[PDB]
């Protein structure tokens, strides 16, 4: 069943592609968001306390 | 052997899964794998056996990855699985990878696929770092029973080191300069391995052996190929997938601070700037404009590594990414002057870069007047474009950008509108931090005792801004504060309703179809409701940051406006300051590690631990 | 240092030299004026002192240094001719 064999091979490649896409995109944007919030938070907090 | 392999594999994989004892299925697979490996590892073994066996093993490992994940008085699930069995299968797999000379590239490709799957077996399902996960004080993260996945990752790294630098060097060279399929699979394998590698041995070997410098230099051999893909009919899509795997690998090493440093020392921004493919924006198989958008996505995506744990030490990175934006000022302006989610994320990352990078403090030190005037013209273009974003996102054009996507508003559309809002926020908050820094570092031109106020389109050579824009922004942000806060409360209510669904609701959703399986129906429904939790907690963090930013900005604005003679609040304040604080009040959190606790360097460290507890 | 950065820095220094020359800074001594003209890349003074650059290739390389430091491999033939 050459058809079956090729189909299964194609399916397995697609799987790993989904993996790389999921790891990277997710990591990057989420990372940026978290970094931003954490940095802003402590910066406005220490500034407000010191500027009083 | 061909026939046998084909028969068995095809049958097992295609046959309708009526395998009642999946445990026995796994045992059979394990036995088969072991037998095959023992037979092929013989010194006198025939080379014909190798290829067939390799493919069979790859197929079996894929099956195990699908089966183990499906499997994942409470000791009956992993009992017959075997972690030491995973390790023995892994050791045989690695040995069989080593025994493969360079001639059998396809065998090593299939084995790298198998290894990718055996690694994703142990990958913890990515759990969204919801606002509620910051309630597990560091003490409950240190005194909880170990995560077996991490111990398995540790053992896997120790095994990877057992074969030493030989196995890593071979797989790395084959990932660098193999063939179409093998390069993609091996690059993705490098991605996964450096993702799990905590001691960073694999990355240090990549840097010291000069394989990283090869991967980065290979990006230059793309200007000729990618210009051919912008012809409506490209010959082959394999180069695109290899480029995607390469950019994925590069993005994974960029998440680690040391990796970003080693990427800057390699001059990745330098090579990215010299690329002319970013300037070939098509005039408005994927579409050619979509192809250029894609080519843009890796480039700027990696370039925003600097935003990671690349701290102020990575401040020169700001100058490098500034140069990368400047060398393509035409495309940058054409983008900032063009209503899509992709465009909005591009604008967000771009304004983040501009804010963190375009400090005038970079200017006077680059004088070691040409560059000063260049970067001043650039800052001016940025100040004029980020001011033109208030009439698109702060006026009556808001309802037209929110209703034109109401023609089709699925969950995709709802998350897309959430992302439009986060783009509005990100870009404005970043430029607002940039204006606050330009006001603090300059002490906002105390010499502006020179009357600041008078006593009463394509980017041109010169254009002057306005300051009533500040008041319009004030009113628009005061209204969007209300709207975003009300939308936040509704989302929180929706999340509370989703929580109120117990396993009793699993029985109530399976009671209608019990005489997709109802159990797997609730599996998929848990997938959908957890995606809902993700979207709703992202919206919570967004709206909290929205309120904080609007609040501080307008507070300082009115503090300044007081002196200059200028000539529903109680409910919104009630929902923000009291409600969200006391509700989200682990405020004044863990005091157990801190109770157990050289001063200046460590106090800045526990403050870095205090930030992680927040995140 | 990227190619673009290098080129722009070089151009500014070239402008500085040109400004100096237009101010008659080295009017008193012809030799320094000639050296500054060489720095600018004026091929006239380069050819006047071809005794120093005995060969054609030396001349070519000097021109590249003072006119197009960032020279692509493909353009080499034209400049050479």
């Amino acid at each position: 069943f050459l058809k079956n064999e090729k189909d299964n091979a194609l399916l397995s490649a697609i799987e790993e592609s989904r993996k790389r896409t999921f790891v990277m995109a997710e990591e990057y944007h989420r990372e940026s968001m978290l970094v931003e919030w954490e940095q802003v938070k402590q910066r406005v907090l220490h500034t407000l306390l010191a500027s009083g | 052997l061909e026939s046998w392999r084909q028969l068995v594999e095809i049958i097992l994989t295609a046959c309708p899964q009526d395998l009642i004892p999946t445990e026995h299925r796994q045992l059979i697979i394990r036995d088969l794998l072991q037998d095959l490996h023992v037979k092929i590892l013989d010194d006198d073994a025939a080379q014909e056996l190798m290829p067939i066996v390799a493919g069979a093993v790859f197929t079996l490992t894929a099956h195990l990855s699908q089966s183990v994940r499906t499997e994942l008085n409470i000791s009956a699930g992993f009992a017959s699985i075997g972690d030491s069995s995973l390790h023995m299968i892994l050791r045989n797999l690695l040995e069989f990878i080593l025994k493969t000379g360079g001639g059998f590239q396809r065998v090593r490709a299939h084995l790298y696929g198998s290894l990718l799957y055996y690694l994703q077996i142990a990958q913890r399902p990515d759990e969204p770092d919801t606002l509620e996960s910051a309630h597990k004080s560091m003490w409950e993260r240190l005194t909880a029973p170990e995560d077996v996945f991490s111990k398995l990752q540790r053992d896997n790294l120790s095994i990877f080191e057992s074969y030493g630098t030989a196995l890593m060097e071979v797989v790395c060279r084959d990932a660098c300069d193999g063939h179409d399929i093998g390069r993609m699979l091996a690059l993705a394998l490098l991605d996964r391995i450096v993702s799990v590698d905590r001691q960073q041995q694999w990355l240090l070997y990549l840097s010291n052996s000069g394989y990283l410098k090869v991967l980065v230099d290979s990006l230059a051999e793309d200007d000729v190929v990618l210009r051919n893909l912008l012809t409506p009919q490209p010959p082959l899509l394999k180069a695109l997938y290899i480029y995607e795997s390469k950019m994925a690998f590069l993005t994974r090493v960029a998440k680690s601070s040391q990796g970003a440093i080693e990427l800057l020392r390699s001059g990745v921004i330098v090579r990215l700037a010299q690329c002319q493919v970013y300037d070939m924006r098509p005039e408005t198989i994927p579409a050619p404009v979509e192809r250029y958008r894609q080519i843009l996505l890796p480039a700027l995506q990696i370039c925003q590594l600097i935003l990671t744990s690349s701290t102020a030490q990575h401040l020169q990175a700001a100058g490098q990414v500034l140069q990368f934006l400047v060398a393509h000022s035409d495309t940058i302006q054409a983008i900032l002057r063009s209503g899509s989610l992709g465009s909005l994320q591009e604008l967000a990352l771009l304004t983040g870069i501009i804010s963190k990078a375009a400090l005038p403090g970079v200017l006077n030190e680059l004088d070691i007047d040409g560059s000063m005037m260049e970067l001043q013209g650039h800052i001016g273009r940025f100040q004029r474009q980020c001011l033109a974003l208030l009439n698109r996102f702060g006026g009556s054009d808001r309802l037209r950008q929110l209703s034109l996507q109401d023609d089709s508003s699925r969950l995709d559309g709802v998350s897309k509108k959430d992302d439009m809002e986060l783009a509005m926020q990100q870009i404005c908050s970043n430029v607002m931090e940039y204006c606050q820094a330009l006001m603090i570092q300059n002490s906002p031109s105390f010499q502006q005792t020179v009357c600041l106020f008078t006593p009463s389109s394509i980017l041109p050579s010169w254009r002057l801004p306005s300051l009533g824009v500040v008041i319009h922004l004030l009113k628009q942000s005061a209204n969007n504060f209300f709207t975003y806060y009300d939308i936040h409360r509704q989302s929180v209510g929706k999340l509370q309703n989703v929580e109120q669904l117990p396993p009793d609701e699993i029985k109530e959703l399976c009671q209608s179809e019990m005489p997709i399986s109802t159990t797997q129906k609730y599996g998929l429904a848990r997938r959908r409701l957890v995606k809902l939790i993700n979207s709703r907690a992202k919206l919570l963090s967004l709206c909290s940051y929205i309120i904080e930013t609007c609040l501080y900005i307008l507070w300082r604005h009115l503090e300044y406006y007081l002196l200059h003679c200028t000539t529903q609040q109680d409910v919104d304040t009630l929902l923000r300051e009291g409600a969200n604080s006391f509700g989200e009040s682990l405020q004044k959190r863990l005091l157990d590690i801190e109770s157990l606790y050289f001063i200046q360097a460590l106090v800045r460290r526990i403050r870095g631990l205090l930030r992680v507890s927040r995140v | 240092q990227t190619l673009t950065e290098f080129e722009l820095k070089w151009q500014h220094w070239r402008e500085e030299c040109e400004r100096h020359l237009q101010n008659g800074t080295f009017s008193s001594n012809v030799h320094m004026e000639a050296v500054c003209r060489v720095l600018l890349g004026d091929e006239e003074v380069l050819l006047e002192k071809r005794d120093l650059m005995t060969t054609w290739y030396h001349f070519l390389v000097s021109r590249l240094l003072f006119k197009h430091p960032t020279v692509k491999p493909t353009e080499l033939h034209f400049y050479a001719q």
